[PDB]
């Protein structure tokens, strides 16, 4: 009989088979092919969806937060942050025996713990934070702030509460409200932290809600922010022998822009960072009355995008109806939200290991390798799916009538030469850099290092030069003391920032030579690969030479059949599931090449990745095989250490990989075969088939098995990175 | 003070990790085999 | 620098370009442009409240700005 | 149940109903075409969905879709 | 009728049926004529509160209380502070949905199961006028006396005091610029 | 017909057909017609069971005996091991009975008596008596618990201890405070919660 679940889809509610579980699970917030569903229905559901999406952010900050107050050791670790590791959690395990105890219990507790690789210390530490009573303060205000998103989700689906279609729909009142008072306003709030509690608590003077009121964050007192003396709150600032929380040698300054980096903690100077948050502010707050919503003044976006058409008609009809499909689409907006979100993600990787902003933070190793790591592959995932949506938005909203002529519609009139090209560079850049990695490779092995071709990054060295960078010799720009440049800032930023980046001992900036040439070419033939699986997909999903009416089947089906020569793989959604290989082999080489060289910087040897990233015997050897010797050897028939947990989620991992190459080998049809034999043993079988299935047993669909199998490789691939990135780096140091 | 007792961890570890489970397990399975009236 | 009379002078020097220089451009640009509240006022121009509220931030950030370089001394 | 759809480009050859493996295809008078017939999709509810009518079509596009749609006892051919 | 702006029309979705009516609404807030009457009632209790928080912080001033009314809180009482709260949450819950429940029978202020509470008589639309106006003023004024203690560390009183021995000083610029020597 | 609350509303299944109906339902468990039958015997169960310990519980502190979290470890005139034999051994029959009894006729019995009343005050407003005694004592024994939790002593001693300082020694002076204040907050706003939407 039908069954009550899914109550969103009636034709999966009557599937006798269990299929019907499975696609319930995985259409679920698939509201656009929900039974029933409107315009209206769709927008609450989401908004209500994000209520919660923000309720759970919130009470996994209070979590953490409250671990940390609780079993950590954030008191004793403000006091020798360079010496004292940072503890995440205690540990309550039955099966661990009297050696995992005593192996665990590190970092001055008591007990079994986890050292943090996270860098919430740091981070807690530079924003303010000093005790314990702070964090168990925040855990719960945050734990409220969580309940109250709660309960704002569950309130806007109620009657008198939920928002009209319409409302959802004014693009200029929204953004105007996130670029003033989402990002402005929140920038603003955050230079009033920093200047009032950031900034005193580093200096030594403690700054909490019982004194806030009472404590001047200046010694004018707002009398220079209203004459306009604003150059008052840059004077007298951190000397060079300040001591992070303590008075000896702090100033008095509050908005500085010295740059470069604090020449203890080796962060950025706080001073610095409120400045900028200010700015900012300024900037997004100004921003934010740029369209029209009640007032007669401002801006219509379809009045700027209709105004902004080539005369020579170079693009056609220009951005005529571009308005309609992107506030009528969700996908398309869904698209252009992840994209931008991916790049920031990856921007804010590159900053945070170059310029890193929390105290104390580039000497823990650990927390710098996986916090590069994490938000690399977590831009990678959201890049992969921006593209996803993007196919979603081609095949689900795209209106060939309402985009006549336009730049939407040009785009899919010569997505054959697009495709084409995006072909020829990534078949460029593999057949090169892979010719000169077997070739250094075969010079390596033959005795004969000096016949490897080196090319040298003039290029990227050039703009290292200009940025202040003498080694290299260029002498311009900034690298000249006799630049118009150079002397324009020499009495503002340049001096700290040029101490900064002509230092070897950190990573801003990093010295590149060969071997960083050549990796960087295998970085833009990951990027071109990906790029073209995912632009070919998303502009062949509505259709293509093989399948003319792929838009009518949607985004995701299994295939056309074998009729026509064989269509397996043709959907857009397979096109993403090949990009999502690609994506992982594309991280996996700009994390490689990332902790290889951060780990010969750390260690003192940069000679040593100079002459062995030129081929890829040294990477396996002296990265993948010389860093692997003290996780593998976590437990051992002599005993264990602490390090055995990263071991055991090191062939977690290959486990997990390795399994889901069997979703990915093999298909359907013999595991259907298998799974009836099985079906014909349990009917037959006395004392057994007395117990029957609800759900007829069947095997795992064709579109199911691709995404179980990617799922598995994904989750296989980032355990065993992670455990190898963290093992190698904490054991090392 | 927000400080949970020294028996804590042995108490929620096991109700997360067995009672709670099996009781979510049990209900959502029963859930997705009843039928529709 | 008197504070006050930058600030004054870039206030009145941004309300006088917005009400007899730049009114008829920006009324002919918001009127192409294509729930509200009329604004209507008695000024012979139609220069409205909100008018005056966006001329005289303009005014006002080029006036502190104006102060925070000279402040900055160079 | 899949979704079964003819169209006017048939030219009654009828080699979707013989490629048909659950007779869900069948052939009606029609005047079209030169062979004056027609397919037809009377009985949807019995169609598995293997595509192999798709694969018979010889016309281009083809003449006959078959898009899998909910699944059942029938459609997912299930012998238990 | 007179409305804020000289020459500004009265907008459609304002009448002067209502007590204040003066047209003021450049946000367009009380568009529909449910939420108006609901924000009315809002309005209502927001002045009534604020009336009496006005009358009430003057009136410890008057009567030389130690603490100012910024620190009443943390002052030591009988029944810590840890335990009024959840006896005010209970008594004004009961007769807040006492309150609000009366107010979807009609549309009036109440007290528990008097709707109106209307003792003795005295009502009138000119005095539903001035309940109005005197909670906006006493609104007005309960901001002013929080950025005043903010700013100057004075009570009204004592800064209204102030301002009159020394009008030209002792001002808002004078605080704002003297900040530190405030501290 | 008073509610949960001044001014609530039944969740269209609790009309009113059962004795000590408030329509408190906000999970909405009792929707099955057949699970509200038995989830009705479960609360006059133990309704009954909370009546009986807490009866017992409050004995016991005031002749002196040991405290009930704390008999259990006393030596009794037995062995433990074979008073759960007997304990489980006996209780299997009883509820055999008491099930089969609840089959035939709906209601709670003992040994082979359904209609258990050997003095015969069987009415309908005894009916609801002990419905609103055994929610009483389910709330009694739950407190007894908690107050033995954080303040150990006793109920008799926890009621001795309130009476000496009523404004500083409650559930928000004790290390429970913030998180019960917040949730009496949250209680006492949720009755607007549920009005404003309806």
């Amino acid at each position: 009989a039908t069954k009550l679940f899914p109550k969103f889809s009636q034709g999966l509610a009557q599937d006798p088979t269990t299929r019907r579980i499975w696609y319930g699970l995985a259409m679920a917030h698939d509201f656009e092919s929900h039974d029933g569903m409107t315009e209206e229905n769709l927008y609450q559901k989401i908004f209500a969806s994000h209520f919660g999406q923000l309720s759970i952010i919130f009470l996994w900050t209070s979590g953490n937060l409250f671990h940390v107050a609780w079993q950590g050791n954030f008191e004793q670790w403000v006091t020798d942050p360079v010496h004292i590791r940072p503890i995440a959690h205690a540990i309550w395990d039955p099966h661990f025996g009297q050696p995992a105890v005593e192996a665990f219990t590190r970092g001055g507790a008591s007990g079994p713990v986890n050292i943090s690789t996270s860098g919430v210390y740091q981070w807690w530490y530079t924003i303010g934070m000093r005790t314990n009573q702070d964090l168990y303060v925040g855990s719960v205000f945050l734990a409220l702030v969580s309940a109250i998103f709660l309960f704002a989700g569950w309130l806007h689906l109620q009657p008198n509460f939920q928002p009209s279609l319409s409302w959802f729909k004014d693009a200029e009142s929204r953004l105007n409200h996130h670029l003033s008072g989402l990002f402005g306003v929140s920038s603003l709030a955050w230079t009033g932290h920093l200047v009032h509690v950031a900034i005193p608590e580093s200096r030594g003077q403690h700054v909490g809600w019982d004194n806030f009121l009472s404590v001047l964050p200046h010694p004018q007192g707002l009398t220079p922010f209203f004459t306009g003396n604003w150059a008052a709150y840059a004077q007298s600032p951190d000397t060079a022998s300040h001591v992070f929380g303590t008075a000896q040698g702090s100033g008095q300054a509050i908005l500085t822009f010295l740059g470069g980096f604090h020449p203890q903690t080796q962060s950025l100077w706080l001073t610095d960072m409120a400045h900028h948050h200010l700015a900012i502010a300024v900037i997004f707050i100004v921003a934010g009355h740029m369209y029209r919503t009640n007032f007669g003044i401002g801006h219509r976006m379809q009045a700027i995008l209709e105004a902004h058409t080539p005369p020579s008609g170079s693009l056609g009809a220009g951005h005529k109806g571009l308005f309609d499909t992107v506030n009528n689409s969700l996908h398309f907006q869904l698209g252009l939200a992840l994209a931008s979100v991916g790049t920031i993600t990856s921007l804010v990787a590159q900053h945070m290991y170059s310029l890193p902003p929390y105290a104390f933070q580039a000497i823990d190793f650990t927390t710098q390798a996986a916090l590069y790591t994490h938000h690399q592959y977590i831009a990678g995932f959201i890049m992969c799916g921006a593209f996803a949506h993007g196919a979603i938005f081609f095949i689900r909203d795209y209106d060939p009538e309402q985009n006549k002529g336009n730049v939407l519609a040009r785009m899919l009139d010569h997505k054959e030469a697009l495709i084409s090209h995006l072909s020829w560079v990534s078949l460029f850049l593999g057949f090169h850099t892979l010719g000169l990695y077997v070739h250094n490779d075969v010079m390596q092995a033959f005795g004969t290092p000096e016949k490897q071709i080196l090319i040298e990054p003039v290029f990227a060295q050039w703009i290292q030069a200009a940025h202040g960078k003498a080694l290299y010799g260029f002498d311009f720009l900034l690298s000249s003391k006799t630049s118009a440049a150079f002397a324009n800032g020499q009495s503002l930023w340049l001096p700290g920032w040029l101490d900064a980046i002509n230092n070897n001992q950190n990573s801003l900036f990093l010295t590149i030579g060969p071997g960083d040439f050549l990796v960087h070419h295998a970085i833009a033939l990951g990027l071109h690969t990906t790029t073209l699986i995912l632009v070919k997909g998303a502009l062949d999903a509505r259709g293509s030479k093989l399948m003319p009416d792929k838009k009518d089947f949607g985004y995701s089906f299994p295939c056309d059949g074998p009729g026509r020569g064989g269509t397996c793989d043709i959907s857009a959604y397979d096109a993403f599931y090949l990009a999502v290989f690609w994506m992982l082999n594309t991280i996996g080489w700009v994390t490689f090449y990332w902790h290889w060289k951060h780990l010969t910087l750390w260690q003192g040897n940069v000679a040593q990745f100079d002459e062995s990233s030129t081929y890829l015997m040294g990477w396996l050897r002296d990265y993948l095989w010389l860093n692997s010797s003290q996780l593998i050897n976590g437990y051992n028939p002599f005993g264990m250490n602490s390090l055995s947990v990263w071991a055991w989620t090191f062939l977690f991992g290959h486990l997990i990989y390795a399994t889901g190459f069997m979703f990915l080998i093999s298909w359907r049809g013999y595991w259907q075969e298998l799974i009836e034999t099985l079906v014909w043993a349990h009917e037959k079988t006395p004392l057994a088939n007395l117990v029957y299935w609800k759900d007829k047993p069947v095997a795992l669909s064709i579109v199911q098995a691709r995404l179980v199998g990617l799922a598995h490789f994904s989750v296989g691939y980032i355990f065993t990175y992670a455990a190898f990135l963290i093992a190698s780096t904490s054991g090392r140091f | 003070p927000f400080v949970p007792p020294s028996w804590a961890p042995s108490v929620f570890v096991p109700l997360t990790g067995l009672v709670l489970p099996a009781i979510a397990m049990a209900t959502l399975f029963v859930y997705i085999e009843k039928e529709a009236p | 620098l008197d504070p006050q009379i930058v600030i004054s002078g870039s206030t009145a020097a941004f309300l006088a370009i917005g009400r007899f220089v730049f009114l008829g451009y920006q009324r002919r640009e918001a009127n192409f442009d294509s729930n509200s509240t009329i604004f209507a006022t008695n000024d012979p121009a139609g220069f409205n409240i909100i008018d005056v509220a966006g001329w005289g931030a303009l005014g006002h950030a080029v006036g502190f700005a104006v102060l925070a370089i000279n402040s900055l001394q160079g | 149940a899949h979704i079964v759809k003819i169209y006017d480009t048939c030219i009654g050859c009828t080699q979707c109903v013989r490629a048909c493996p659950l007779d869900v295809l069948e052939m009606v008078p029609w005047d079209g075409c030169k062979a004056s017939q027609m397919a037809s999709a009377p009985r949807t509810e019995d169609c598995v969905g293997c595509k192999r009518c798709e694969t018979a079509c010889p016309t281009d596009f083809l003449s006959v879709r078959v898009y899998l749609g909910s699944e059942s006892t029938r459609s997912m051919g299930l012998s238990y | 009728r007179p409305t804020w702006l000289p020459g500004l029309n009265p907008p459609a979705h304002l009448k002067g049926a209502l007590a204040g009516d003066n047209g003021f609404d450049p946000l367009g807030l009380g568009q529909d004529e449910g939420r108006l009457k609901w924000y009315a009632e809002a309005e209502k209790t927001n002045g009534r509160w604020a009336m009496m928080a006005v009358a009430g912080i003057l009136g410890q001033e008057l009567l030389g209380v130690t603490p100012a009314w910024w620190e009443a809180g943390a002052k030591e009482y009988d029944i810590p502070a840890q335990a009024l709260t959840p006896i005010e949450f209970i008594v004004m819950g009961f007769l807040e949905i006492k309150r609000y429940q009366g107010f979807k029978q009609t549309g009036t202020s109440g007290f528990i199961n008097s709707f109106p509470f209307d003792p003795a008589g005295m009502n009138s639309p000119s005095m539903a006028t001035k309940e109005v106006k005197n909670g906006r003023l006493a609104m007005v004024a309960f901001i002013g006396f929080c950025v005043q203690a903010l700013a100057t560390r004075t009570q009204p009183i004592e800064g209204l005091t102030a301002h009159l021995a020394d009008p030209f000083g002792k001002n808002i610029t004078y605080y704002l610029t003297h900040l530190p020597e405030t501290l | 017909r008073p509610m949960w609350y001044p001014g609530a509303t039944a969740p269209a299944h609790l009309d009113g057909s059962m004795l000590g109906d408030y329509g408190f339902d906000p999970l909405r468990l009792g929707v099955n017609k057949d699970n509200l039958k038995w989830f009705r015997e479960a609360e006059l169960t133990n309704g009954r069971w909370a009546m009986a310990a807490v009866v017992g519980i409050l004995f016991t502190d005031a002749v002196g005996l040991p405290k009930f979290w704390t008999a259990g470890a006393e030596k009794y005139a037995l062995d433990n091991q074979t008073l759960a034999l007997i304990e489980v051994a006996v209780f299997a029959v009883l509820e055999g009975k008491r099930y089969e009894i609840y089959k035939k006729t709906g209601e709670t019995g003992f040994l082979s008596f359904a209609p258990f009343d050997p003095m015969g005050m069987k009415s309908e407003e005894m009916k609801l008596k002990e419905l609103k005694n055994g929610r009483l004592a389910m709330l009694a024994f739950l407190g007894f618990c908690s107050q033995a939790a954080v303040y150990g002593k006793g109920p008799i001693e926890t009621l001795q201890l309130h009476l000496a300082d009523p404004g500083h020694n409650n559930i928000y002076t004790s290390s429970v405070g913030p998180e019960t204040a917040v949730t009496v907050a949250v209680l006492c706003v949720l009755p607007m919660i549920i009005e404003a939407t309806k």
